[PDB]
């Protein structure tokens, strides 16, 4: 049984990590696109 | 002399009041392609 909680906890802990990579991996997807708004919303500076 | 002399100038009154328009105009015409662009920003953020 103490071998089962220790892995039990090794089973929440391993899900919990994927998930904060899953997440940082998500906000570089999407930091790329609200770069690409920022950008042309200075070319509508030019455009101004 | 006098009769071509008004003729002269109000014709220069008309000269510069197209002109205005005229410039105007091509100001509209920056404006839209701005708006385009701004437009091009939204899309963006739609697909952000």
């Amino acid at each position: 049984t103490q071998f089962g909680s220790t892995l039990q906890n090794i089973i929440e802990r391993q899900d919990a990590e994927a998930l904060n990579a899953l997440l940082q991996n998500q906000a570089a997807e999407l930091i790329l696109t609200n770069l690409s708004i920022q950008d042309k919303t200075i070319e509508e500076l030019d455009a101004e | 002399i006098s009769q071509s002399e008004t003729y002269r100038r109000r014709r220069q009154e008309w000269e510069i009041q197209r002109n205005n328009a005229e410039a105007e105009l091509k100001q509209i015409d920056a404006q839209l392609k701005s708006l385009a662009v701004r437009r091009e920003a939204a899309v963006l953020q739609k697909t952000s």
